[PDB]
DNA sequence: GCATCCGTGAGTCCAGGG
DNA sequence: TATAATGGGAGCTGTCACGGATGC
């Protein structure tokens, strides 16, 4: 078991672009916290990293300029998305995240075949890489649209499925 | 240094005895009345190590001031209590008894 | 409004009490209604029967029992979390052999628990269902030896835990063995010990052939039956003395102590059946006169040569025909536990009866009620009762598990047992079942039917006698049912003679066409093929087992919602679900109403008699749903026996109401419907459909230790008085305060622990010049993600009829109420299998709408349904499309319902509702309308030449309508369909499972992150996505995961502090259980040594393991 | 193989 | 995907050499606060708050917008690592 | 006692020592605050002179982690008890005067 | 796989193959310490018999042997690898009898060690990779070219 | 323009089996034993069934059912142990240096009348991206000894093997490695992810055994 | 040596626990 | 610390492949 990490339902994003998932506000506050504690701080949101934490720990102390310095924290990082059982490299990928309203996970049409994900009921953990290599690592290898091709038979494995071919073919 | 192997052995009576900071001779563990370690027992601070950082069983030294020290009247050493997870003890048998794993794990390697 | 119902096959008999499993079987256990010396030797009757008398001198002897009345109710005994039970009293007797001297006394044994109206349990509060078993029958079996083709083994089963495994084979050198406890004898042994001699046996089983030859040993029948049991003692106990008694006492206890061996009624009488004998008792063998007498042994040997020999008459038995196979039901669930209580009772009698110079001095009643408490608490056919919903309760006690003490293991377990046979038809339902691992061992009762005393579960059949089918119906097992040709229920009637001269019927299962003449009975109704919740599916014939199987099961997870409906189409089975799961308040009696309250009715019936019924509001089920009443009456009704008096939860005028009757379109939507994800209206929110009300409970305890007592208190060190704000004066929330996480619930406060403090905490003591206070804030919290209202708070402190465990002052709980709208992630489905979470939830202008301006409320993909193979849910939505116009519901009974054509009589008379409503308003048919009627000609699904309307009307006959996007006022290029569906929200809710952690507890020894959201746990990085992080290469991401972000305990240290500085995570180190292999291992003597690559040892305890 | 066997026939001896 | 990771492939022999070596560049990047970078002004990626565009302060996407120019030089055995970290140390001091 | 591998549950999926949270060892969260308290008296301290610094250091235990007596440091800086006492007040008063202007060690006190 | 219309390149099923093929067993120990039916490593015989040629000796005679995935896994050199996988006492007991050292070559034994894995940005071949910048790099070239 | 139709057409839903069941007769079922009844449903899911062609299709769904549940953890078995024989696999090197190599065959005994062409994806799956160890000249084409396959190579050799210039292709390949502990750049071939060379420290093994492992619930 | 008769450890992921 | 007391109870049930160990 592991720090800076969680999980909760998933759900379609079409609107995402491929490299990108929707990750829930509430969680993303609590994935990043030592991030936000310190972009606070560098801020004039909180005096010092104790004073926002004490801040942050309850809801009705949670200000707004909060969300917007949570955005700064995000900028650019990936978290991890994960669908268990884990077949093969392909049940994690890494997403930059879109902060949403909501509790539910976002996730990629495209990305499900692989994860053999769908939309009744399923769940995914998600996790943070925190140094720069860890964050290089997932970036540049461990992206979705960096891994499109199978490495099992070499074919496409993110491509078109359903209502996207069913659109296409009518 | 750094890590480049890891060894498995048998090891001999005489190295089990160089782990061990001391024999456990009672079958007790804590105090019913005080919940604190009995002596000789398979808690003991005078074995295994402080409960608390820095401080002797009866208390005279609570300091890292001493470190090393061992504490004259508990018996106690002066370090931090993360060493209960390190500190190994042993019974010494009045009589050898084999271990288990090379008599019933067929072909035994004593037999 | 009007219910229309469709299908011609009249019902004989109702449905039986659906829960007389349960209630039947413990009354028959308890004999608590009959006076004591009626009673008859079953149950925990018989339990008393087999332990006393107690011997050995003294004697203590059982006279009766009694059970008197409960201590607390039952809403009591759920509030204070006691388990609802009955003192159990025993009169025993003493009696002294020499002296004559006779004692007496009643004495108490302890509790035994309850079963409530309903069928389930109430153990320490909490509301448990004691599920059937289902395992083998006890009885003489003979079977295909799967290694000699033609040799057979014989096998007798007893009731469980009352006797072994006895089993008889030929062997290939041709002597006749017997096994048990795994121990292979010649059985020629044991048949002289019973008394036989070659000239009987020879007599008795020559007939078939050389194999009596190698039962033929001289040596064994030149030895008396004395010397014949001592030899049996030795080879049976090596090393035991063969002393005389004792090999008596052995063999006997063995093959004829009843106290020991049993049959049980069902393998005594299946045992009689299979063999053609007589039984006396339950066992193998009697000891008569000094000596033993024979029952079973050569019968069973009778038969296997017989078998072997292949002398007709004799067969080989199928172990899965529900002959074979029977239901331990509570009541004998529980007599087992209670006779092993008893037997451990006994057992310190005895003790007692050796060490000593009174009945009650002899009896000690502990270990009995320890038995009973783990039998109700620790079992695994002990469940947690599901209530979700009414139906999840009524489900549960219906249930029939292969598991349990003396079943089977799964993982184990092969595709037999969990196969569908032949035989469970009109048993048990082929659909209701799990998907995972224990798919086949968990079953569900068919709806008509019934275990009989036995234990064989029977079905219902009609009587024919030639042509003519009456009145007459027959329970059968399963056995009896495979004697005749059985009609099926669908077969055409005129009056009571059958109208047809095909008839298809089964024999044995095997489907047949056959003349009324050869018909003997005849099925009851397609009803009895399946479970309630499989029942519940209109146009099940319509739907591939694989989603119906999904649909039964997630019926049991229906939310009861604040404005639930009935279905508009029904299958004629949800007023009884509603009746039987006392889902309902009905009228005892014909009367008037008196009053009638939120809170009660008071009802005035015919004697006069003025009867008052409190209604139950807003209390928490075991899930946290809502159980409570709500009037269906008003001052002065008139009510007749059985009339509606208040709707529990799920139910609308008495009827099953597991969801909402929603407008749904079928059609692809911009990918936000995508693998079945659902798209619905913001009317829904705005109207509180979906929307339910859930009651979480939170608990604290204040103790005394050994640093001074805990204090539930408002003084709580360093909070402001916002914090403070809604708390009580004894430190208590307030009633109606809303609370968020975060806020507290109840103050506490708990004496610090002696710690001197770090010398900058002096110097910063000294700065500010504030004593540290003594006691800390120890308080209750609202965890993340919770909160609501409060409704209710108990406060059982100690010196106030209370007393809590030792060191306990007080304890508080907590209840907070919560309305749950849908939102996006919640989960939503129909009785079809069709299920999906919520991805969008559009406003209104964005829904695809009729041209009258109505919006659609849900959008389900058509790419759910080809592979799925559920058109149920299609029909279902037509016939929902023609009630929506014409304000009527239907009853379409599963096989027995409404066929297409009367879905399209009924979709024109709701076209011309719908149509003539336009035409006469004054508008004729819109530009975009012909427009879809073009594409619609092109698609062949209008007659070319007819008008607009005449178009339109072929259209709305196939279920389909224009429909306007709401984005653009364009229509849809074809025509949709549209119409009413019957959609539940389920009990997983995003609410409750979305978690997140950036740190938090650990465990103690490993020092990993704990699981559980409650613990404020992490995520498990297992082997397989430590092999994903492998395969891509990316080491420092998987390193990570091992130590900085788990038990590296400096590494999460300085990781942590790193970031909030700004800095980059350091190096990690050594994970800590990788230290605590190394000292597991050291405890097997084991020397495990980290070298560096001079093969030098280094030191991964930094000197702190090393003297 | 069960050891209060082996001891009650031990004693049994003298 | 990463603006250019096809040309950022193109340039190694092994695609784990690029992660190295960008998350290797990123590290020297928050070590000197930036002032070391090899990108001039008008390149210098950015991030649009509420109050206007300020520099990104994601170092790993200033390391691969670096990497895309040519500027920076990676392989093995270019310098003995306390030498490097002494001059980076000389010419763009660390913060105290 | 009861045992920390006590079944939870059908399955041998959970023992009791599972839901068991060490409550000895210091949180990432709490040895960060300690490392930040350590590191903001540091600064404030040398806001006073070596001497000042020092002997509230020695007096408090921030050294060799005891408190010194009176005696103690004064005859290490060759001075008065008196004088050593009144030296650590004017410390102190400096120490307060300082944080009253800048808040800066106020969030450590809970 | 073809049967189910599954697309599986064979060099995965190679790998593995390659895997099941690793042992051999000793027919005629030679001028070797071996014995006959000693079953060892195809590698490790290998260098013993051109180390033997090399020195003019006898070579040892094995002949090829098949294990399935389990055997083959419980029969690999690291002690650490094997005691995960299954047979965790039988193992451990050999391994303790022996002495064996874990030289850390594959992934499991590093993995329970928390080391860095040897694949991806750990690989010795790309790990110890150095970047710099041209200006830095032309400073230091200056600090070298004065001495 | 169907929409049934076009959902299978198109690959976006459903196969030709299941619209029979829709439109066409449910057709044969199996008994308990797994032999198939004698008289199949004839009418279709549109139709409906009688109450005793659901109970007889009871038990081929409930033996299909146990059939996808067994064999989840049959299949997470199977790559545990996969992945434990394979896991220190590999690139640890360019190149190891071997002469040796595979032939994969183009052509498959029949009736053993003759030889015919193996199919198409059969061949894709032992050439795509392997590295040739000896020179090929077809069809005018010289492919040279080193050179990484590509789809439009493999389709190349099908061509000339279909004009009679080759009958089998020498490649490198894992069997024929002599790497320590692992596997060289060249006998391994293409990283499929990505359609080019593999990148030397590459976890080959466990690819392998996710690749053979995450299709086994597949396999009936 | 050649079979048979034994012990033994194994069985996807998550969640919560009553 | 003294009458005499002298060999125990519990089982327990629908798996399977495989390496090693006993009978032929
Ligand atoms: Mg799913
Ligand atoms: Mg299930
Ligand atoms: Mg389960
Ligand atoms: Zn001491
Ligand atoms: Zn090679």
């Amino acid at each position: 078991r592991v720090d800076y990490s969680g999980r909760s339902v998933i759900v379609v994003g079409p609107q995402l672009k491929l490299h990108q998932c929707g990750l829930p506000k509430r969680m993303a506050l609590e994935l990043f916290k030592p991030f936000l504690l310190k972009k606070m701080e560098e801020k004039g949101i909180a005096p010092n990293v104790k004073a926002a934490r004490r801040m942050l720990e309850r809801q009705r102390d949670i200000k707004d300029e909060v969300w917007d310095a949570l955005e700064e924290v995000i900028h650019g990082k990936v978290v991890l998305l994960n669908r268990a059982p884990t077949l093969h490299r392909l049940g994690i990928q890494a997403f930059q995240p879109v902060l949403v309203e909501g509790q539910s996970i976002q996730l990629h049409p495209l990305v499900c075949e692989a994860f053999n994900a769908d939309f009744d009921g399923d769940q995914m953990a998600v996790h943070v890489p925190l140094s720069s290599f860890a964050q290089a690592e997932a970036r540049i290898q461990m992206l979705s649209a960096h891994n499109l091709l199978s490495p099992a038979s070499g074919e496409p494995l993110a491509k078109p499925s359903r209502d996207i071919i069913l659109g296409l073919y009518y | 240094k750094e890590v480049r192997k890891v060894r498995i052995a048998l090891a001999s009576p005489e190295k089990i005895r160089s782990w061990s900071y001391g024999e456990v001779e009672k079958p007790e563990t804590i105090n019913y009345r005080t919940l604190k370690p009995e002596r000789d027992g398979l808690f003991d601070e005078r074995i295994f190590g402080p409960i608390k950082d820095y401080e002797c069983a009866c208390g005279k030294y609570k300091r890292q001031r001493f470190e090393g020290k061992v504490c004259e009247r508990c018996g106690v050493e002066v370090t931090k209590s993360i060493v209960r997870r390190y500190r190994m003890g042993h019974i010494e048998l009045a009589t050898p008894a084999a271990h288990i794993w090379f008599v019933k794990d067929v072909p035994s390697k004593i037999g | 409004m009007e219910i229309k119902r469709f299908g011609r096959i009249r019902e004989v008999i109702p449905l039986p009490p659906l829960t007389e499993i349960q209630v039947e079987s413990y009354r028959r256990a308890l004999q608590a209604d009959v006076p004591p010396e009626k009673r008859e030797n079953v149950g925990i009757q018989a339990a008393f029967r087999e332990t006393f008398p107690i011997e050995e001198g003294l004697v203590l002897d059982f006279l009766e029992y009694r059970l008197g009345e409960p201590p607390f109710p039952q809403d009591e005994c759920r509030e204070k979390d006691l388990t609802y039970q009955a003192p159990l009293y025993a009169r025993l007797q003493l009696i002294h052999k020499d002296t004559g001297l006779i004692k007496e006394d009643e004495v108490f044994l302890g509790h035994i628990p309850l079963m409530t109206e309903d069928g389930s349990f109430i153990i320490n509060g909490a509301d448990r269902v004691i599920v059937s078993q289902i395992h083998r029958s006890p009885g003489v079996y003979f079977t295909p030896d799967p290694a000699r083709p033609g040799r057979y083994i014989a096998s007798i089963i007893p009731l469980p835990k009352r006797g072994p495994w006895i089993d008889l084979e030929v062997e290939p050198n041709g002597v006749v063995s017997m096994k048990v406890n795994k121990r292979k004898f010649p059985l020629v042994l044991l048949l002289r010990v019973l008394g036989y001699d070659q000239e009987t046996l020879a007599r008795e089983l020559g007939a078939y052939g050389e194999l009596v030859q190698g039962l033929m040993d001289e040596s064994v029948f030149a030895m008396r039956p004395e010397e014949a049991l001592i030899r049996l003692f030795t080879l049976l106990r090596p090393g035991d003395p063969p002393k005389r008694d004792k090999a008596v006492a052995y063999v006997y206890g063995l093959i004829a102590d009843p106290r020991r061996y049993d049959l049980g009624e069902a393998g005594r009488y299946k045992a009689e059946e299979k063999l053609g004998i007589r039984l006396s008792g339950r066992t193998l063998a009697r000891f008569e006169d000094g000596e033993f007498k024979d029952e079973v042994f050569l019968p069973t040997l009778r038969y296997l040569f017989a078998l072997t020999a292949g002398v007709p008459g004799h067969e080989v038995d199928d172990i899965d025909h529900l002959g074979n196979r029977r239901i331990r039901t509570v009541g004998e669930l529980m007599t087992d536990q209670f006779r092993v209580g008893l037997a451990r009772l006994a057992r310190g009698v005895r003790e007692r009866m050796l060490m000593g110079s009174t009945p009650a001095k002899l009896v000690n009643s502990r270990p009995l009620e320890a038995a009973i408490r783990e039998f109700f608490s620790r079992s695994q056919l002990s469940q947690f009762k599901d209530e979700t919903n009414p139906l999840s309760s009524l489900r549960h006690k219906r249930r029939i598990s292969a598991l349990g003490p003396g079943g089977l293991t799964r993982e184990r377990a092969g595709f037999d047992v969990r196969d569908v046979h032949r035989t469970h038809y009109g048993r048990i339902c082929p659909v209701e079942t799990p998907e995972g691992a224990n798919i086949g061992l968990i079953t569900s009762l068919a709806a008509y039917a019934r275990v009989d005393e036995l234990g064989f579960i029977r079905t219902p059949y009609r009587r024919v006698v030639g042509g003519v089918v009456t009145d007459e119906v027959v329970y059968m097992t399963a056995t009896e049912e495979d004697r005749y040709t059985i009609a099926q229920a669908n077969t055409p009637l005129e009056g009571n003679r059958i109208a047809a001269e095909r008839v298809v019927a089964r024999r044995k299962g095997e489907p047949v066409i056959v003349s009324p003449e050869e018909v003997e009975f005849m099925d009851v109704s397609p009803k009895q093929v399946f479970s309630v919740n499989t029942n519940l599916i209109p146009f099940l014939e319509h739907d591939d087992a694989n989603r119906a199987l999904m649909g039964s099961n997630m019926q049991t997870q229906a939310v009861p919602l604040i404005r639930a409906q009935a279905p508009v189409v029904m299958t004629g089975l949800e007023e009884r679900v509603v009746r039987d799961s006392l889902a309902a308040l009905y009228a005892e009696e014909d009367g008037e109403v008196a009053k009638v309250d939120g809170n009660r009715i008071v009802v005035r019936y015919e004697d006069g008699r003025l009867v008052e019924y409190p209604l139950r509001r807003f209390y928490r089920s075991n899930q946290g749903t809502a159980l409570d009443q709500r009037p269906r009456v008003v001052v002065g009704q008139r009510v007749r026996k059985g009339d509606l008096l208040a709707d529990g939860p799920a139910s609308e005028n008495g009827f099953l109401a597991l969801g909402q009757n929603v407008l749904v379109a079928i059609m692809p939507f911009d990918g936000y419907n995508f693998e079945d994800a659902i798209v619905i209206s913001e009317e829904l929110l705005k109207r509180d459909f979906y929307t339910s009300i859930h009651i979480e409970r939170y608990e604290i305890e204040a103790r005394d230790t050994k640093l001074g007592p805990e204090r539930i208190t408002r003084d709580i060190p360093h909070l402001s008085e916002a914090a403070l704000r809604d708390l009580d004066e004894e430190g208590v929330v307030r009633i109606g305060a809303e609370v968020k996480p975060g806020d507290i619930l109840v103050g506490r406060t708990s004496f610090k622990g002696e710690s001197e403090p770090t010398p900058e905490e002096r110097l910063l003591r000294s700065i500010f010049g504030e004593k540290a206070r003594d006691v800390k804030d120890t308080s209750l919290r609202v965890p993340p993600g919770e909160g609501g209202i409060v409704v209710r708070t108990v406060r059982l402190r100690r010196g106030d009829g209370v007393e809590l465990k030792p060191g306990v002052r007080e304890v508080v709980r907590v209840y907070v109420a919560q309305k749950r709208k849908l939102q996006v992630g919640d989960k939503l489905a129909n009785r079809h299998g069709n299920k999906g979470v919520v991805a969008k939830i559009l406003p209104v202008e964005d829904m695809p709408h009729l041209p009258d301006g109505t919006p659609v409320d849900v959008i389900l993909n058509p790419l759910g349904v080809p592979s799925r193979m559920n058109l149920g849910q299609i029909l279902e939505t037509h016939l929902g499309l023609a009630g929506y116009f014409l304000g009527q519901r239907y009853i379409s009974p599963i096989f027995d319902g409404a066929k297409e054509p009367e879905i399209k009589e009924l979709l024109a008379q709701a076209f011309e509702v719908y149509f003539g409503k336009r035409k006469g308003e004054g508008f004729g048919v819109d530009k975009r309308e012909v427009e879809v009627l073009r594409r619609a000609e092109k698609l062949g699904l209008v007659t070319p030449g007819k008008t607009p309307e005449e178009q339109l009307k072929e259209l709305f006959l196939q279920g389909k309508v224009v429909l306007y996007d709401g984005r653009t006022g364009e229509p849809i290029e074809g025509p949709i369909v549209v119409g009413q569906m019957f959609i539940m929200k389920l009990y997983h809710m995003v609410e409750d499972k979305m978690h997140a952690r950036s740190t938090g507890p650990y465990s103690l020894i490993t020092q990993q992150p704990l699981g559980g959201k409650a613990q404020f746990g992490g995520q498990r990085f297992g082997e397989m996505e430590v092999w994903a992080l492998e395969a891509y290469g990316a080491a420092h991401t998987l390193q990570e995961m091992l130590t900085l972000k788990s038990d590296d305990i400096e590494g999460r240290n300085a990781a942590y502090e790193a970031i909030i500085k700004g800095e980059d995570v350091p190096e990690p180190s050594v994970p800590e259980s990788f230290r605590v292999l190394v000292k597991e291992l050291q405890a097997l003597a084991l020397d495990v040594q980290t070298l560096d690559e001079k093969d030098n040892p280094v030191d991964i305890f930094e000197g702190l393991a090393s003297k | 193989s069960d050891p209060v066997r082996q001891y009650l026939h031990e004693i049994g001896q003298v | 995907a990463e603006p250019g990771i096809d040309k950022l492939f193109g340039m190694v022999d092994s695609k784990y050499r690029l992660t190295v070596v960008v998350a290797k560049r990123a590290q020297q990047l928050l070590r000197h606060g930036f002032k070391n970078t090899v990108l001039e002004p008008e390149e210098r990626p950015k991030m649009q708050t509420l109050e206007g565009l300020f520099d990104d302060p994601n170092a790993v996407t200033w390391a691969m917008k670096e990497l895309l120019t040519g500027r920076l030089v990676f392989g093995e055995n270019l310098v003995p690592e306390d030498r490097l970290q002494k001059e980076m140390e000389r010419l763009y001091p660390v913060e105290r | 006692p009861v045992s920390l591998e006590t079944p939870i549950g059908d399955e041998k999926d959970s023992f009791y020592g599972d839901f068991i949270p060490d409550e000895h060892l210091p949180s990432p969260v709490d040895a960060a605050t300690q490392s930040l308290l350590s590191e903001e008296l540091e600064k404030a301290l040398s806001k006073l002179s070596e001497r000042e610094a020092m002997v509230l250091k020695l007096r408090k235990g921030l050294i060799d982690g005891r408190e010194h007596t009176l005696e103690e440091v004064g005859a290490f800086f060759g001075v008065t008890r008196e004088r050593i006492r009144q030296i650590e007040n004017k410390a102190l008063r400096k120490l307060k005067y300082h944080e009253s202007r800048t808040r800066k060690l106020r969030d450590f006190l809970d | 796989y073809r049967a189910q219309g599954v697309k599986l390149h064979d060099k995965h099923i190679e790998i593995v193959v390659r895997q099941m093929m690793k042992y051999v067993e000793v027919t005629d120990p030679g001028d070797s310490r071996l014995l006959e039916g000693q079953v060892l490593e195809k590698w490790d015989v290998e260098a013993l018999n051109e180390r033997l040629i090399a020195e003019g000796k006898t070579p040892v005679a094995w002949k090829p042997l098949l294990m399935g995935v389990t055997k083959s896994a419980l029969s690999t050199k690291s002690w650490l690898s094997a005691a995960s996988f299954q047979n965790t006492t039988h193992v451990l007991t050999e391994a303790a009898i022996a002495g064996k050292k874990d030289e850390l070559i594959g992934l499991k034994e590093n993995v329970i060690l928390g080391r860095l894995i040897p694949a991806g940005t750990g690989s010795d071949f790309v790990r110890f990779t150095q970047v710099v910048d041209q200006k830095t790099l032309k400073a230091i070239e200056e600090a070298r070219k004065e001495a | 323009f169907n929409p049934l139709y076009v959902m299978a057409q198109s690959g976006a839903r459903g196969n030709p089996q299941q619209i029979r069941q829709l439109c066409g007769l449910r057709g044969l079922m199996q008994k308990p034993s797994g032999e198939t009844f004698e008289v199949p449903v004839r009418s279709s899911f549109r139709e409906g069934l009688t109450v005793l062609e659901y109970f007889i299709s009871s038990h081929g769904a409930r033996k299909g059912g146990a059939d996808t549940a067994l064999r989840t953890a049959d299949s997470g078995y199977l790559t545990r142990k996969l992945v434990d024989v394979t896991h220190e696999i590999v690139v640890r090197e360019a190149d190891c240096g071997t002469t040796n190599y595979i032939s994969v065959p183009l052509f498959q005994p029949d009736v053993t009348r003759s030889l015919r062409l193996r199919k198409r994806a059969d061949i894709e799956a032992g050439l795509y991206g392997r590295v040739l160890a000896r020179e090929v000249e077809v069809l005018g084409v010289r492919l040279e000894e080193g050179r990484y396959l590509s789809m439009d190579d493999v389709h190349l050799l099908i061509k000339a093997a279909e004009a009679g210039e080759i009958q089998e292709v020498p490649v490198r390949s894992p069997l024929t490695c002599q790497t320590r502990y692992g596997v060289c750049q060249k006998c391994y071939g293409y990283d499929l992810s990505m359609a080019r060379p593999v990148s030397i420290g590459e976890a080959v093994g466990i690819v392998a055994a996710q690749s053979i492992g995450e299709p086994g619930t597949q396999l009936t």
